């Protein structure tokens, strides 16, 4: 099972990771059997 | 093929289904049988399995 | 060739009745037989394809039988909306899609 | 639900020609075969033409071999017949039936029909 969990908050930090607690709800489940070891992000 | 032609000569539309089971999440099933909610009352409930 | 026949041509009954009409092949027709309501002010409609076969959406007072060379359609109850001539059709010799004449069918 | 309407009808001398549309929107026509219909002012029913789902199989009734040719097209979802060499005897009315299976001379029958179109050959105004 592939699992995401999303969260949107906004902050005014610019260069650094901000200092807080929010937690992620789940998004979607899909149930589809991947061996999976590899990934990489896309670019606009 | 042909009208004419006998009972053993006729077409025949065949279609077979193949069932597999495998390593994987189960993703075709029966529909679900559901029933009418009873309140206030001692009953036995299937939510959702 | 072949030849398609009509027995009756015009009949009467009333509101709670019951009506068959009859259609004869010169040959063999090997229960391909269809039988259509055309009516005098529309276009005409099918109601039953092959030989005792009823179409999906039309009531089943309609019920035909038969097999061979003579066939039959009986009516059960003769609502009032069911006034219109039917034609049987032979969808199985080399003729292709031959008619036989009308039937009338009035109620009094 | 299908929707089946003609055009084209209307009075010529004999020995002209006209033309016959009709346009299908009801249904998926690019699989299933069509005829035409002759119905006579005072007489029944009678088999004309047919084409099946894609032009390879067409047939004439025997009294309009070589005067009628029946075409279609795919893309528009409507069908056409040519009438060629009309004389005094095709003053009927026609319809533009729906063949049940994808062939032409098949056991099958029609499914859906529409509104006759009146044609009338004859010499006035
Ligand atoms: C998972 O898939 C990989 C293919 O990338 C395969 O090498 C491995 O044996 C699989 N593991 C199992 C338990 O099937």
């Amino acid at each position: 099972y592939f699992k995401i969990y999303s969260k949107h908050t906004p902050i005014n930090l610019v260069r650094d990771l901000p200092q807080g607690f929010s937690a992620l709800e789940p998004l979607v489940d899909l149930p589809i059997g991947i061996n999976i070891t590899r990934f990489q992000t896309l670019l606009a | 093929f042909q009208p004419t032609n006998g009972v053993g000569y006729q077409p025949y539309r065949v279609v077979v289904l193949s069932f597999e089971l495998l390593h994987a999440p189960a993703t075709v099933c029966g529909p679900k049988k559901s029933t009418n909610l009873v309140k206030n009352k001692c009953v036995n409930f299937n939510f959702n399995g | 060739d072949i030849q398609m026949t009509q027995s009756p041509s015009s009949l009467s009954a009333s509101v709670g009745d019951r009506v068959t009409i009859t259609c004869r092949a010169s040959q063999s027709i090997s229960s391909y037989l269809n039988w259509f309501q055309h009516k005098p002010g529309k276009a005409p409609k099918l109601l039953i394809y092959g030989a005792s076969s009823l179409q999906s959406g039309v009531p089943s007072r309609f019920s035909g039988s038969g097999s061979g060379t003579d066939f039959t359609l009986t009516i059960s109850s003769l609502q009032p909306e069911d006034f219109a001539t039917y034609y049987c059709q032979q969808s199985y010799s080399t003729p292709p899609y031959t008619f036989g004449q009308g039937t009338k069918l009035e109620i009094k | 639900e299908v929707q089946l309407v003609e055009s084209g009808g209307g009075l010529v001398q004999p020995g002209r020609s006209l033309r016959l549309s009709c346009a299908a929107s009801g249904f998926t026509f690019d699989d299933y075969a069509m005829h035409w219909v002759r119905q006579a002012p005072g007489k029944g029913l009678e088999w004309v033409s047919g084409i099946s789902w894609n032009s390879d199989s067409i047939d004439y009734a025997d009294s309009v071999k070589g005067r009628f040719t029946i075409s279609r097209d795919n893309a528009k979802n409507s069908l056409y017949l040519q009438m060629n060499s009309l004389r005094a005897e095709d003053t009927a009315l026609y319809y533009c039936a729906k063949d049940r299976g994808y062939e032409i001379l098949t056991p099958a029958s029609f499914d859906y029909w529409g509104q006759g179109t009146l044609v009338t050959v004859s010499s006035a105004s």
